[PDB]
């Protein structure tokens, strides 16, 4: 699942696993 | 806008550093130049405040000071090493104490802070050498017994099953395996330093190793005895993610030489055990 | 006066009339542990008053050749009143703590002392191998430890001040909570901490959170000599609250 | 005893000394005394846990026989208390025997962290469970002068374990074959 | 059921499944010391759970001779974990308690056992002039007084239970907040009594404001008479609070 | 929401406990700490009952308990072995009465229940050992010979034409074969144990033999003869996907002998036998 | 000095001579007498940096000893200056001591390029700081002739470090053991 | 074929192969 | 994340990486 955004410019932020442990690195501020 | 904010991502623009004003000549008794470093505050003076400046707009940006930057690299953090040399059953396998203790690069920089929260991304690195020729069909299994679960005795014990443990296979030619682990810690953070004990006694033990106890790492070699013998080095990187730092302090001076303690060696002469190099004397550049 | 301060904690009030402001660690007031960090689950009790105020540990001698002092925080105030008694009929404890530095001299007097509190303070050996410092020796109770003056055993604690007694730059060491007291400008130091740890509460026997460090980084000079200058520790624990009751522990 | 369903019993009877020690076991949910009950075992599948932990004792003397026990539990960072006074400055539960033979004691969860190793770990230690005599084994005569009592163990609602692991309270050294 | 009764108090519970009710001395619930009671003006400290829990004192044995026992409060809890430290450690201290008395037999087992809870209970000396008992002759701690035992010093107390050890007769001892522990019927007795003196709080050390008398007025019988039975006494200080704290008070 | 029902997956936050209220000193007649135990039920008394506790907010999450993490782990359940060493014809080829009772790791950990149904997913791990030096191009066939189907008697039977039965072929160097199985029975859930018989005299068979029929694993090495000998050992992982069981039971406390029977071996001294530790005396920690 | 905490002062006393040289070193933020503060450890971690420091300095003698200072930074594309007068004409502060202890110099960023190296490389070669003498060290009788000052180093807002890489400040040359 | 949820986060739940043995571990609760 | 576009032919113009360095040749004029 993913969180798809868009102004058009779409950005679909994926996340293909299962847990958080698995995304990589975290966005700033 | 959460598109204004992935351009900024992908530009590395996140975190602007501000711009330096136009100032003019001034005459008053406000001397900001002037203070009391006795407050432990850092005089908060800036440039317009001592010369006269010119207006710059910075485009500057910090993205890469952050934390999750400067923790989020794979470092080295240990070599298991599986040399076949006159007996198989003993020699193609081993076991280590997990820890990010042994290898002084990615220590020192985490050891920055006193606490830090994270998760891993361990990254392995597999290199099969041939001692006498050929090298057959090398299949590694690597194996996280956590504290508390068999730790195997022989290449073939019982344990190996897996029937709980995470264990990961790589076969010789594919991509080096990879995965990720959670916060591991039972409390909220991992402990960098720790000025306490397991006990009150002459004999309890002190430091980290009281509480970073992360359990074992068992590998062996699945493929049974080849006539040719190999000697298989598998390197381990560790890279953080999604990490807090709290409480920074000062970074280590000179080299470590245990795992787990602050501990240090000193010789005669100190000044060729840290980095600091001898001034000729207070005038010379 | 922004060089006077009045500190009152309980029945325990301190001045001075030469300070140079206050620092508070990390900019965070000590507090109590709140519900959604708590882990613990029994009712703490929190003696107030009859806790958090003022004790005065011994006073210490600074002369030409010292080359510094360092306690460590519960341990410091393990025989010190109702606190010292709470800490050892329960397994956990939690507190912050008002450090107050004194020191004065004269107009005539010159020296500087960095006084700084260290979290988590991992003290190191020397030249030992992986042998580390023993319970007793990093648990001095009031007295503290004076720098260079110990019996060489083996699981003695580092003794270099420039290293930190851990392997760091002393000059580094104005990265924690710190203030220094410069004989020409103030008499003391103020450093109000809150609790600081990976957990809620700890084991007050076993961990020391806090280690207060001072070093002089200016040698004491003036031309009475003959006059002694003490340097003189108040400790006043704050939010101190504890959970696991039971009989008392003795120590050693 | 090990071998026999009288492992399973702690013997009670008439005391001539006052306050003496009937049994003490670690509490630790993976430690020894408690390993093998269902709740042992199924902690011996994981790293971590967390909770209280309900202790409950029944009574099997004769309807006719009476008792009083103190069941207290020690958090850590001492020895195992010596004595009663010294148990029953702790949590406890003075149990009176009569109508309703079981009792329950609650070991409270009380730690430094939110969680403890189910494996035997000094650092993540928590504490004893001791029974004392509260007054003494009382029976009218012609009656047993001894009785057993069984003691059980179970999570409250707060128990939770964590990290999947792999036992070792069970081994394979040979093969399992038709 | 109304004959069973759990009593919490902090980390301590205690239960009985034979219990004749219980009683609330004078009516009154222990309760914190109001503003307009109050006099000493320093924040008391309130220990709270830690302090207000069940203290088991030493067992005693009772046979067929016994003519008694007698504990004075606060001094039988003078060594009492956190209650104990805070009585020594301050001016004054005030609180209530749950007393609760064990004790149980057979249904083949006879005898009855007075229990009551006596304010300001002024011992007598007997046929000794205008000299009165000794400081330390009141002041057993948790070992209490078996009457019809000591050696005859001077200042030694009373030893008439018929005379209630003060001069009036056990009989109107009833007048008192008690209970009876008769076996055939219950196995222990439970008072709950405030705080009660003619001043808000008081010194801990030098005023014993409740003493915890025991009399058998029915001899202890049954045909079984080798198995020892015994009388225990477990006391709860309640709403406990302390007040003008300093160094800690060493008695004798 | 569908969406919050993820977040909750993804932080593994779906299954909660229960918060500890504050209580306060009590004295009642009614006795929680009180009860029966010959009534067959737990004592449901909480802390809040016994002592005066606190209010704590409750993190933690019983999401690792649930039936389908503690049995959806790979673990090993056979390890095949085709060696060749004078007779290719017949060395190269195996065959496996399939079953999960020969690796005492996954098998205790599904006999904690009386029934169980999953799907399974296999996973293998073939390893070629160069004995005399070169491996050449190893190819492998696993079929899957449900029971009744003609069993190969050679390594060129025409049963290895999988007209019908599921073969899977493996190609050295390529990675891991594995496959999904739906639940097999021919009843609603697998027996993990079977108090009964098939049939009523004294020479019927009794146990889980009698109704866990799954069938033949036949292998064979697919590449036909090479100068070079190799001993191939293909080890098989299964893991259970989409879980349900019923009636929990005591673990097994003893080591196993054989498949499908619960049968056991005792020593002179049973404490060796058994995982519990002597203890000195009653009083002894 | 190294070794000891006086490697952290620079001695202060009655001049014979006027506008005498107290001190001079490079201003880049990782050569070498700074390269052991914090910033420079820092700086040691990346290989760029831009913006402007932070340098101030405490006095330590009594209440009762004045003196003037003079601290100046010499932007580029010179040698270091030989005396006071080369020395003023660059950007500079005169310091008078006095109930405030603590004066703060501002190295302005002052470069052709954007960023420089932080290591030791002449191109992006920042410039020099020196202190001298702009009166003197008086001091009633009865007093010390000698006295102390710290000296502290920090980034203004401006400051930013860029392209992280391993450092130079530490090093291990053999195993690091259990 | 998957399920497709709005809310913007989208959770495309796939499910790859024609069987219901072939899908990864089961929802809890 | 990338940018859509639609007229109906839509112009998925992706960027599989984090940083500006990462994608393909520019665009001209
Ligand atoms: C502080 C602090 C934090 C940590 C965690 C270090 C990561 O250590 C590991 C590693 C490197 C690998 C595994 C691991 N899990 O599974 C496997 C494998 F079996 F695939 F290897 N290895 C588990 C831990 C806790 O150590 N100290
Ligand atoms: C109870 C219970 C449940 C089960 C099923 C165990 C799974 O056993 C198998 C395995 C391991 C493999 C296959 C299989 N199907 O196809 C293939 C191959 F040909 F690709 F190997 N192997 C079929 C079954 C029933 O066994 N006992
Ligand atoms: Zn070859």
């Amino acid at each position: 699942g993913a969180q798809v955004s868009r102004q058009s410019i779409n950005y679909f932020n994926i996340n293909y696993f299962k847990d958080a442990a698995s995304s990589g690195a975290s966005r700033l501020d | 806008n959460p598109v204004e904010r992935y351009v900024d991502e992908v530009l590395n623009e996140v975190l602007v550093v501000p711009n330096i004003n136009q100032s003019h000549p001034t005459t008053s008794n406000a001397a900001p130049v002037l203070d009391a470093a006795e407050t432990g505050h850092t005089n908060k003076i800036q440039p317009e405040d001592t010369i006269e400046t010119r207006y710059v707009q910075s485009s500057q940006t910090l993205d890469e000071m952050s934390v999750e930057s400067f923790l989020g690299r794979s470092g080295c953090i240990h070599e298991s090493v599986l040399d076949i040399v006159d007996n198989y059953n003993d020699q193609s396998f081993t076991k280590w104490n997990i820890n990010l203790q042994e290898m002084a690069q990615i220590r020192r920089k985490f050891e920055m802070f006193t606490y830090a929260r994270f998760d891993s991304e361990i990254t392995m690195v597999p290199s099969v050498a041939a001692k006498d020729g050929h090298i057959g069909h090398i299949v590694m299994q690597y194996m996280y017994v956590p504290p508390g679960a068999p730790i195997p005795t022989t290449r073939d014990d019982y344990a190996w099953q897996s029937g709980t443990n995470a264990s990961v296979f790589w076969q010789h030619g594919q991509p080096f395996p990879r995965f990720s682990l959670p916060f591991l810690s039972i409390a909220s953070a991992y402990y960098m330093f720790y000025d306490g004990y397991d006990g009150d006694t002459y004999k309890s033990r002190y430091g980290t190793v009281v509480t970073n106890d992360m359990g074992t790492l068992c590998s062996r070699i699945v493929t049974s005895e080849q006539l040719h013998k190999v000697k298989v080095v598998t390197r381990i990187y560790h890279k953080a993610k999604h990490t807090k730092a709290w409480c920074p302090r000062p970074p280590r001076a000179v080299q470590y030489s245990h795992t787990h303690t602050t501990n240090y060696k000193l010789s005669s002469e100190v000044h060729n055990d840290v980095a600091i190099r001898p001034r000729t004397n207070l005038t010379t550049v | 006066s922004d060089r006077i301060i009045q500190i009152t904690r309980g029945d325990s009030t301190i001045t001075s009339q030469d300070v140079a402001n206050a620092v508070v660690g990390y900019g965070v007031w000590p507090h109590y542990l709140t519900p959604q960090d708590a882990t613990a689950i029994d009712k703490p009790t929190q003696p107030d008053t009859s806790s958090n105020r003022f004790y005065t540990l011994d006073s210490k001698m600074w002369n030409s050749t010292s080359k510094g002092w360092w306690w460590k925080l519960p341990d410091a105030l393990k025989d010190m009143g109702i606190f010292g008694e709470n800490m050892f009929y329960h397994f956990l404890g939690r507190s912050g703590y008002t450090v107050h530095v004194q020191c004065n001299a004269s107009k005539f007097h010159q020296g500087t002392l960095l006084v700084v509190m260290i979290p988590e303070h991992q003290l190191a050996t020397v030249n030992k191998g992986n042998v580390n410092a023993g319970y007793k020796y990093t648990h001095p109770g009031e007295a503290g430890r004076e720098v260079g003056t110990q019996v060489e055993n083996e699981k003695q604690p580092s003794d270099d001040n420039w290293l930190n007694f851990d392997g760091t730059l002393l000059g580094n060491l104005l990265i924690f909570p710190h203030q220094f007291i410069n004989l020409r400008s103030n008499n003391s130091a103020t450093l109000i901490v809150p609790y600081v740890n990976a957990v809620p509460m700890d084991s007050m026997v076993r961990h020391n959170n806090w280690s207060l460090v001072i070093i002089p980084v200016c040698q004491l000079q003036s031309n009475n000599i003959s006059n002694i200058v003490p340097i003189t520790v108040s400790i006043s624990p704050m939010c101190a609250e504890f959970s696991g009751a039971r009989a008392k522990t003795v120590v050693q | 005893n090990i071998g026999n369903v009288s492992m399973y019993t702690v013997t009670l009877s008439p005391q001539t000394k006052l306050a003496e020690e009937i049994f003490a076991i670690k509490v630790d949910i993976a430690s020894h005394p408690l390993a093998t009950t269902l709740i042992g075992e199924i902690a011996s599948y994981f790293t971590h846990w967390t909770g209280s932990l309900r202790f409950s004792f029944m009574f099997c003397g004769t309807a006719n026989t009476t008792l009083k026990v103190l069941l207290a539990y020690t958090p850590p960072g001492i020895g195992k208390p010596r004595s009663r006074k010294e148990a029953m400055l702790g949590t406890h539960v003075v149990w009176d025997v009569g109508l309703q033979s079981t009792v329950s004691l609650v070991v409270p969860w009380i730690s430094a962290s939110q969680y403890r190793f189910t494996t035997p770990d000094t650092y993540s230690s928590a504490g004893y469970i001791t029974c004392w005599y509260q007054t003494n084994f009382v029976v009218p005569p012609n009656t047993p002068n001894t009785a057993e009592m069984l003691c059980f163990v179970s999570g409250c609602k707060d128990f939770c374990l964590r990290m999947a692991r792999d036992t070792d309270l069970h081994k394979q050294t040979g093969p399992i074959t038709q």
